[PDB]
């Protein structure tokens, strides 16, 4: 099944870049990558599938 | 500048472009004025109650 399928390639740009990130660094995951610095916190309201939030 | 309060609408208005400037006259010196206006009103030389006593 060549261009077709399934089981697919992932030998193009993988973007799975996991750099930590403490200073004014765009980040690499969901959603268009903004300003941002990363102020690392802990919670526990996240649960089921629930990674972004918005206001 | 960096800490708590993720919902913080001021500063990201800021961050967006909009800021809201200061006035060029602090409140603490106008509200001395009408301080002093008020009790130019309530002592001698009463110059804003037309040299009159407030009684």
């Amino acid at each position: 099944g060549i261009n077709s399928g399934t089981t697919c390639s992932n030998d193009l740009l993988q973007p799975n870049t996991e750099v930590f990130t403490d200073v004014c660094v765009d980040y690499d995951l969901y959603g268009i990558t903004g300003q941002g610095i990363f102020k690392e916190v802990s919670a526990v309201y996240y649960n089921s599938w629930q990674n972004l939030l918005y206001d | 500048t960096g800490g708590s309060e993720i919902r913080d609408l001021l500063c990201v208005q800021s961050f967006n472009g909009i800021k809201v400037l200061p006035p060029i006259l602090s409140e603490s010196q106008i509200s001395g004025y009408t301080t002093a206006a008020t009790v130019a009103a309530m002592f001698p030389p009463w110059s804003a109650a037309a040299g009159i006593p407030f009684s």
